């Protein structure tokens, strides 16, 4: 919101890239830790 | 927490859980 | 506020190298601000010359960003001192310009004006002009305080804000809770269901 | 300009000091290397054209 | 003389309101358990460095030390940054005033502003011409040095003199024992409570222990 | 170490930056492979 | 080096640069050996521990 209300589009769209950039990152290795560690779960509730 | 990370309850509650574990115990 | 050279209108930016730049004025990298200038060559000239303005051409390291330096210490250029003798090696570190009307574009007189909105959360003392709404509470809706803009939902609550402390954050730095400006209360932000 | 001239300098030390200085040059853009570290560096061989 | 300065010195980095929080921050703070120069006022105001910021604590019984000068020459010919605190008003006042050999009290401008039982905490520094006032009273009960504890200083006064500042003096009230700190860009770690209230502090770069609690 | 002694602090940015992402991909790929050799390794530590 | 820049160690070696070899390098491109400009002997470049 601050990047929205500071900057008009031609500038806007490269700082809110640059964010969504940073954001996707984050989730894809949040995502990627979350699958390996659902596989271990997964592996010790076989186990159970 | 407000950002869109929301916590799914599980199916089986823990009454049912403990209802399970029971029924085994008694078997 | 400031005039200069044609030339050196450009220089007023960040990451720029030049004499202005490096020796009279420098601009941070981060700048958060404007850069005004306009021709004043009908008001800053003598028919003969205005030497009256004057800019550093002479120093021996690259000023820090917004520094204002009014040292009138003599130039050291050659390995002998300058024991506040001018002269052979040892030279006056500032220029006069010297603005005549018949001059180029590019050696006129400019008045330059440089705003600087430094942007650090606080008691905020300078807004825009714009109509004041009734504040709503305990209904979804689209607030902005002092330009901050958001979505949520306003109540009153009881976090002590200190009197210096303006805005609250959260984990991820969102708005948790604002001071209203125009009355002194505390009220939290809670996105819309 | 179709005829423009090449001279290869070497063995020598170059301050850069007199181009920095010289407010004649109304354009001056660097864009390899920055202008201000130019004589920190040492290179191979430098082109004038 | 040299003392130790134990907890204090940690002020609220920013105006911001944090609760029920460990934050980690980045500013210039007083080290933990140092050494800051210890001056008498009994039966002594000298000229000292300014490198990047300084903490000053008093402790006071009748209010003697009221002034605070800073500068880089102090003795007109730059400008200077003069603070009185007299009776109930706090006059700060940018003027080339002309100094004395040694100023004290009795018992080109561009700003003016005008308004042991007792512990005086401050800490002054610059950053890109701002000067900011960061200042806490509390009541004490010890007269041979500066207290053990902890207490939270807070802003009052951002002043954007843009003078360079290299050397700083006090001011006496002659008819009051006082600390000179100095500050390094550390980490801390801020412990904020329920209330928003900062309640310990942990310096990442004193000891192993605090590293690994950083 | 190039970089930084042919271009001044606010190009610099740019490179460092560029560099700094690569690396910041290969690194975040040689962690993901070593998680997963870890695992299976775990499973036949397991086995074993 | 000749502007290149770094911090390391400088020891007495043995790797046999060839005459026209100024600098030797590691597998991720680090300087591992330099050839003083002034006097023609030849250096390893350790990092500090
Ligand atoms: C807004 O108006 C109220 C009176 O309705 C006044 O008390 C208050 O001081 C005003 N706000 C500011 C920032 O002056
Ligand atoms: C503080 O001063 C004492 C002597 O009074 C000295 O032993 C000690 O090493 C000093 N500590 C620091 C951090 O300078
Ligand atoms: C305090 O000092 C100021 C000096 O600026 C003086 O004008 C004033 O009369 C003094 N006394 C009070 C009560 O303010
Ligand atoms: C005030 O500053 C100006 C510089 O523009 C200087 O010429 C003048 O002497 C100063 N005033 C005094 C009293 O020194
Ligand atoms: C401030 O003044 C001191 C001398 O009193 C000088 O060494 C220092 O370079 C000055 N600071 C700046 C930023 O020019
Ligand atoms: C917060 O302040 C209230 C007084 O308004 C006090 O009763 C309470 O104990 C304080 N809480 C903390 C955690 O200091
Ligand atoms: C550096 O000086 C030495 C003499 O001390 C000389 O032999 C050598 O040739 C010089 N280096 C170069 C590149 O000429």
């Amino acid at each position: 919101n601050d990047i929205l209300s500071r900057l008009d589009p031609p500038e806007a769209e490269v700082q809110i890239d640059r964010l969504i950039t940073g954001r996707l990152q984050s989730l894809q290795t949040y995502v990627t830790q979350q699958l390996i560690r659902a596989a271990e779960i997964r592996a010790s509730a076989n186990l159970a | 927490k407000f950002n869109g990370l929301t916590v799914l309850p599980p199916l089986l509650t823990d009454e049912m859980i403990a209802q399970y574990t029971s029924a085994l115990l008694a078997g | 506020s400031f005039v200069i050279r044609g030339d050196e209108v450009r220089q007023i930016a960040p990451g720029q190298t030049g004499k202005i730049a490096d020796y009279n004025y420098k601009l941070p990298d981060d700048f958060t601000g404007c850069v005004i200038a306009w021709n004043s060559n009908n008001l800053d000239s003598k028919v003969g010359g205005n030497y009256n303005y004057l800019y550093r051409l002479f120093r021996k390291s690259n000023l820090k960003p917004f520094e204002r330096d009014i040292s009138t210490e003599i130039y050291q250029a050659g390995s002998t001192p300058c024991n506040g003798v001018e002269g052979f090696n040892c030279y006056f570190p500032l220029q006069s310009y010297g603005f005549q009307p018949t001059n180029g574009v590019g050696y006129q007189p400019y008045r330059v004006v440089v705003l600087s909105f430094e942007l650090l959360h606080a008691p905020a003392t300078v807004c825009g002009p714009k109509k004041s709404t009734n504040l709503v509470k305990n209904k979804c809706v689209n607030f902005n305080f002092n330009g901050l803009t958001g979505t949520g939902v306003l109540t009153e609550s009881n976090k002590k804000f200190l009197p210096f402390q303006q805005f609250g954050r959260d984990i991820a730095d969102t708005t948790d809770a604002v001071r209203d400006p125009q009355t002194l209360e505390i009220l939290d932000i809670t996105p819309c269901s | 300009v179709y005829a423009w001239n090449r001279k290869r300098i070497s063995n020598c030390v170059a301050d850069y000091s007199v181009l920095y200085n010289s407010a004649s040059f109304s354009t001056f853009k660097c864009y390899g290397v920055s202008p201000t570290k130019l004589n920190d560096l040492c290179f191979t061989n430098v082109y004038a054209d | 003389a040299y003392t130790n300065s134990f907890t204090r010195g940690v002020y609220y980095p920013d105006k911001v309101f944090r609760s029920s929080v460990l934050h980690s921050t980045q500013d210039l703070f007083l080290p933990f358990f140092s050494n800051v120069t210890w001056f008498h006022a009994i039966h002594d105001n000298p000229v000292l460095p300014f490198n990047d910021g300084v903490y000053f604590a008093s402790t006071e019984k009748s209010n003697i030390i009221r002034g605070w000068i800073f500068g880089t020459t102090l003795d007109s010919k730059t400008q200077s940054l003069l603070i009185v605190n007299n009776a109930t008003n706090v006059v700060i006042k940018v003027c080339e005033f002309q100094f004395c050999n040694d100023p004290f009290l009795g018992v080109n401008c561009t700003f003016e502003y005008v308004s042991f039982k007792n512990l005086r905490e401050f800490v002054f520094k610059n950053i890109d011409g701002y000067f900011k006032i960061y200042s806490k009273h509390t009541p004490i009960n010890l007269v041979r040095d500066l207290p053990q504890g902890f207490s939270a200083l807070e802003p009052l006064v951002d002043l954007p003199i843009g003078i360079n500042i290299t050397r700083f003096q006090t001011l006496l009230a002659l008819h009051a024992a006082y600390y000179v700190g100095y500050l390094q860009p550390r980490t801390f770690l801020l412990k904020y409570n329920e209330n928003g209230t900062i309640t310990d502090a942990v310096d990442c770069a004193l000891d192993p222990l605090s590293e690994t609690k950083c």
